[PDB]
């Protein structure tokens, strides 16, 4: 009702002055005396309406959204159980333009002065409501697109990510094994979400667990066969960029990702992309296999001018195993 | 371009007829498909050719689509602010919620005096709880007769380790150095906390970015280490933490020699952390000699078994006293859970899986320790069951 009457224009500056009054008051109060911490029941009765509350400032409009948000940060800052981790999931995974998803950045950046650890539980948190029933496919799409964006944003380091100081991408990382499985997830919009969320989500700093490599390599060629088979040529890149990523690994996740992509191309399945006996047009065809045999000589290529014209040398191992799994 | 330009004289248009056209608007499409920077893309994008073949609508849509495989992204990082200065209540308001979003420490300290001047006597290093300083050092940063210089020094000390947590050491290191630099005029004991608190934050740092790829460090950060380690100074508040990273760290990098030799006598009596850094060191320095190894694993043996035994229902968890050992069970756990070097971990390993061998399991160097043990009957199974799971838990953690 406040912010309804802050938007007689003398009643609508009295209602102005009172809220950013009050907004000066709350703060004072959650940041005080630095001793059992003061209790808001204002704030008490807000922490059951945050997400509710984060819908709001969701709305982006032209001064509202302002005294929301400043009062998410103050609940947060608040709560004892510290529920920034929770405004930011509502946040991140209700976000649908660049605008809206940067106030999830503003809200760090206002955070990550006060509180600490909120992207692994936001993840830890998101991708546990994730494996859930909970967050509708659309819900959990936005989530993992957004945290797309936040990682390939991270990525092309400037000045931005250089001062937000996040790290997207490693706290995004420790949960490939939660993303991995929505690699297989029916509708189509969360799959290709997650897959290029995985083709630039860095892998674990240390190593891939040979469960989580072969985890993810298994749902990576499933998704670019799938990518494939939906998408064809043009679509297929995340996969194949993340099936790339998982075939520099190492020599274990190479010889994987090689033989299972053999053998998925020779199976009953996948076989009719490419010429495969039990009418298909030719051209799919050729280009088919153009995008797969294209990903064996990436996979097969040893990675690093060499003269203008030359061509990398495909190495003799990854020939040898394609052999054998022949 | 010599593709372009080949494919320019070899199609010979407005009478190749509609196959040639289409398979050569499919080879120039998907020759752009792969194509991993867009500027080449761009290239036959521009072409003649490509505009002429397909048809005026699909290569908008291609490249479209191929403009979105690696979008352009911007957001603002800034924080929200209503700012709007009527009063000096509402001025001094919002003077310290900017003073809560600065984390530069020049603002700090401008927005800190303007708020000084502009009021009588209210300090304001507590205008946010959320700021935090160890209880060791509370009592000397509060001892500091100048009220904007205690101030200052307060938030810098909080902001910096918040930094530190959150793995922006940028910062920390920025406002660390403002108040090292800050500090130098009037209080020794201060620069000395500094000190340890650059020391601390460096090696963090350098085990954070600056390794993470096996590099070696500077080796003035294990000079400063190293210098550190043999202080001698007892008026100077210290925290234990502080050490625990020193050792850890000096164990990382297999620098053995000097935990095993040059450690002075004196650190060994004093810290445990520092002995068991020299005994991890001497029985992994000693692993090719069947026999001049076992002289260092014995007492890594006693040390560990009576470091989870129980002196006198009690349980080692529950109640973690009545234990004779020199070093806390938790604490031991999150010591070995800053190692990262494999050889020390496998060496660790063995040690707590032929200790849960008693009452198998095998761990490489397994016949390295002795058999036979004193009061077997005060050592708590139950807690060395849930050590060894916890510490092989971090184990494949570390190299999964």
């Amino acid at each position: 009702f406040l912010v309804d009457t802050a938007m007689p224009d003398t009643v609508r500056e009295a209602c102005d002055r009172l809220i950013q009054l009050l907004l000066l008051h709350l703060q004072k109060l959650v940041h005080h005396r630095g001793p059992p911490p003061r209790l808001v029941p204002f704030l008490d009765a807000l922490k059951n309406h945050v997400g509710e509350l984060c819908g709001e400032t969701l709305r982006l409009e032209r001064k509202r959204f302002l005294w929301q948000h400043q009062l998410l940060g103050l609940l947060s800052v608040y709560t004892r159980p510290s529920c920034g981790p929770e405004a930011l999931g509502h946040l991140l995974s209700r976000a649908r333009s660049p605008e809206e998803l940067s106030l999830a950045t503003q809200l760090y950046a206002g955070l990550v002065v006060s509180l600490s650890g909120l992207l692994p539980l936001a993840f830890r948190s998101c991708l546990a409501r994730v494996h859930a029933g909970t967050l509708q496919p659309p819900f959990t799409a936005r989530f993992l697109r957004n945290l797309a964006l936040l990682v390939g944003w991270e990525q092309q380091g400037g000045e931005g990510p250089a001062a937000l100081g996040a790290h997207f991408g490693e706290s995004a990382s420790a949960h490939l094994s939660d993303l991995a499985p929505l690699l297989l997830h029916p509708e189509e919009e969360v799959a290709e979400a997650a897959a290029s969320l995985l083709a630039i989500c860095p892998f674990p700093s240390e190593a891939l667990s040979p469960s989580q490599l072969l985890g993810l390599v298994r749902a990576g060629v499933h998704r670019f066969f799938a990518s494939l088979r939906l998408h064809g040529p043009p679509g297929v890149a995340s996969a194949c960029q993340l099936l790339t990523r998982l075939s520099q690994t190492s020599p274990a996740g190479l010889k994987a990702v090689l033989q299972l992509l053999v053998e998925g191309a020779l199976h009953r399945g996948n076989t009719e992309l490419f010429g495969g006996q039990v009418s298909r047009n030719q051209q799919e065809v050729i280009y088919n296999t153009q995008s797969l045999l294209s990903l064996l000589v990436h996979c097969c290529s040893a990675p690093g001018c060499g003269e203008c014209w030359g061509a990398p040398i495909l190495s003799p191992e990854a020939a040898k195993a394609v052999a054998v799994t022949l | 371009d010599f593709l372009l330009e080949v494919c320019s004289r070899s199609v010979n248009l407005e009478k190749a007829s509609e196959s040639l056209k289409g398979n050569m608007a499919a080879f120039l499409k998907n020759v752009c498909l792969g194509l991993e920077d867009l500027q080449y893309v761009f290239m036959i994008s521009s072409h003649e050719l490509f505009i002429t073949l397909l048809k005026d609508e699909e290569r908008k849509l291609l490249v479209d689509q191929m403009r979105k495989r690696s979008p352009r992204v911007n957001l603002c990082i800034k924080p929200v602010t209503s700012f709007y200065p009527a009063s000096a209540s509402v001025n001094i308001g919002q003077l310290e919620h900017q003073l809560i979003l600065s984390v530069d420490p020049w603002r700090i300290r401008q927005i800190l005096i303007e708020l000084h001047g502009m009021t009588s006597e209210r300090q304001f290093w507590t205008v946010s709880n959320k700021w935090e300083v160890p209880s060791v050092y509370s009592g000397v940063i509060l001892g500091i007769k100048d009220n904007l210089t205690r101030d200052l020094v307060y938030i810098l000390m909080a902001k910096g380790l918040h930094c530190s947590t959150v793995k922006d050491f940028s910062h920390a290191k920025q406002l660390f150095a403002a108040c090292l630099e800050l500090v130098t005029e009037f209080s020794p004991k201060l620069r000395q906390v500094m000190l340890n608190e650059m020391l601390l934050l460096d090696i963090h740092t350098h085990e954070a970015g600056t390794g993470q790829a096996g590099e070696r460090p500077p080796s003035d950060l294990i000079s400063r280490v190293r210098g550190y380690l043999e202080m001698r100074l007892p008026d100077i508040p210290l925290r234990q933490v502080i050490a625990e990273e020193c050792v850890a760290f000096m164990l990382n990098w297999r620098e053995n020699e000097y935990l095993t030799l040059q450690v002075p006598a004196f650190l060994l009596q004093s810290n445990p952390y520092v002995k068991l850094g020299q005994l991890l060191a001497a029985t992994c320095k000693e692993l090719p000699g069947p026999k001049e190894s076992r002289r260092t694993a014995k007492d890594l043996w006693e040390v560990v078994v009576q470091i989870c035994s129980v002196s006198s229902r009690v349980s080692l968890i529950k109640q973690r006293e009545s234990t004779l050992g020199i070093m806390y069970r938790s604490e031991l756990l999150s010591f070995i859970k800053k190692l990262r070097e494999p050889l020390v971990l496998t060496i660790i390993l063995s040690l707590f899986v032929k200790l849960h061998n008693v009452r198998d399991i095998t761990a490489e160097h397994i016949s390295i320790w002795p058999s036979s043990i004193p009061n077997l009957q005060s050592v708590d199974f139950e807690a060395v069951a849930i050590t060894v799971k916890e510490l092989v838990r971090y184990t494949l953690s570390i190299n999964p």
